[PDB]
């Protein structure tokens, strides 16, 4: 079965290079086309090039001549991707796909790439107060690397909760996340916000009470 | 370049509808060896993009009959016969004849439901927030439909376009709704220099914005 392996998560510091990996089994390496492609967060897809392995011909979007670098081993059927100087722009999934001329291609599962100069941080986590039904939150800020994981009552409250995408401000994210309860049980009754940042190894609560 | 017109942008459908998209290219992706590399595929959120149809009519392997690619020269169509919950996501088309390869802008299949006016509630920072020197007004503008929306912060009645913060959910699972949230961060020393703070939403269910507001 064709399958292409694409190397882990990146935190790459603003102006760095890096390298990303995609390697292929199942097939004749030496003999399949190999392309990368780019999405950034919410935006569509966009082709970065073309690179034949087997004969280390290459072709790239004109939009990225001066940022992406193909190049291959193939003692170890493993092609590369290099993304020079980086910047916000490029902070994105990078996919790469294989295909025999003329036949369909196969899907690697992408590689996120977050530019970013912070280093681990948990999060600040703050009340959201109001000033048949009432609506909290909490505000989960200035933590890096993504993901952190937010539940209501340890999980009970499930039930009419959003929360959020995070973005990224000041090189460390930054997310919220709401429920929404009967009037009949808040404050009579007790919301808490809970929040796991995997990277730092913590935990905290925050209990919702009324200003 | 080869520009990829995709039509319609969003497609709200019903479970069981037929649905149909269009992809519509500048010229030609005919290639020079005679076939047409024009491919569709269906991404889901935090996924990577499933091919479902290459060049122009081919199912790919384990991809449902209920899918089907049909066009000539640069205009190209891709069907499905009664939409299941799964068919909902974002659907390119990518077109393989002319480098640079290009793909269509997307389309958006998402599940129709009754339009809904956004429940709006608005926060002042914490104590806590405060206490550290920060500052940061929250807007919710929760479960609306359709999912476009404009959100307006005033600060003593005067708009405010500095150091706003944006984030939208997916569809909801349960009742198909959107939601956003907006973030408007100010340092401690400027929020105690005013008094008012207003997030206003415009949805299309009103001509009148839903208007929030707290004062210090
Ligand atoms: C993300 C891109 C996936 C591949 C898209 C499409 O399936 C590929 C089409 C190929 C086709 O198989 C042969 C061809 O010419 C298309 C373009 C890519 C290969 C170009 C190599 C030789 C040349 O420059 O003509």
């Amino acid at each position: 079965k064709v399958q292409l392996q694409q190397s882990g998560a990146e935190l790459v510091k603003p102006g760095a290079s890096v390298k990303l990996s995609c390697k292929a089994s199942g097939y004749t390496f030496t003999e399949y086309f190999i392309h990368w492609v780019k999405q950034r967060s919410g935006q569509g897809l966009e082709w970065i090039g073309w690179f034949y392995p087997g004969s280390g011909s290459l072709n790239y979007n004109g939009k990225f001549k001066d940022k992406a670098t193909f190049t291959a081993d193939k003692s170890s059927s493993t092609v590369y991707l290099e993304l020079s100087r980086l910047t916000s722009e490029d902070s994105a999934v990078y996919f790469c796909a294989s295909h025999a001329y003329d036949k369909e291609p196969y899907w690697g599962q992408g590689t996120l790439v977050t530019v970013s100069a912070a280093k681990t941080t948990p999060p600040s986590v703050y009340p959201l107060a109001p000033g048949s039904m009432v609506t909290l939150g909490c505000l989960v800020k200035g933590y890096f690397p993504e993901p952190v994981t937010v539940t209501w009552n340890s999980g009970s409250l499930s039930s009419g909760v959003h929360t959020f995408p995070a973005v990224l401000q000041s090189d460390l994210y930054t997310l919220s996340s709401s429920v929404t309860v009967p009037s009949s049980t808040w404050p009579s009754e007790t919301v808490t916000c809970n929040v796991a940042h995997p990277a730092s190894s913590t935990k905290v609560d925050k209990k919702i009470v009324p200003r | 370049d080869v520009l990829m017109t995709q039509t319609p942008l969003s497609l709200p459908v019903s479970l069981g509808d037929q649905a149909s998209i269009s992809c519509r290219s500048s010229q030609s992706i005919v290639h020079s060896n005679g076939n047409t590399y024009l491919e569709w595929y269906l991404q889901k959120p935090g996924q990577s993009p499933k091919l479902l149809i290459y060049k122009v009519s081919n199912r790919f392997s384990g991809v449902p009959d209920r899918f089907s690619g049909s066009g000539s020269g640069t205009d190209f169509t891709l069907k499905i016969n009664r939409v299941e919950a799964e068919d909902l996501g974002i659907y390119y088309c990518l077109q393989g004849s002319h480098v640079p390869l290009t793909f269509g802008a997307g389309t958006t299949l998402e599940l129709k439901r009754a339009d809904a006016a956004p429940t709006v509630s608005i926060f002042p920072p914490s104590s806590e927030q405060l206490t550290s020197g920060g500052a940061s007004v929250v807007c919710f503008l929760n479960n609306f439909y359709p999912k476009d929306i404009n959100v307006k912060w005033k600060i003593d009645g005067s708009e405010r376009q500095n150091g706003v913060l944006n984030s939208w959910t997916d569809q909801d699972s349960k009742d198909s709704t959107y939601s956003m949230s907006s973030t408007l961060t100010l340092t401690k020393d400027e929020y105690e220099r005013h008094n008012s703070y207003t997030c206003e939403a415009t949805h299309k269910t009103s001509t009148s914005p839903i208007v929030k507001s707290f004062n210090r």
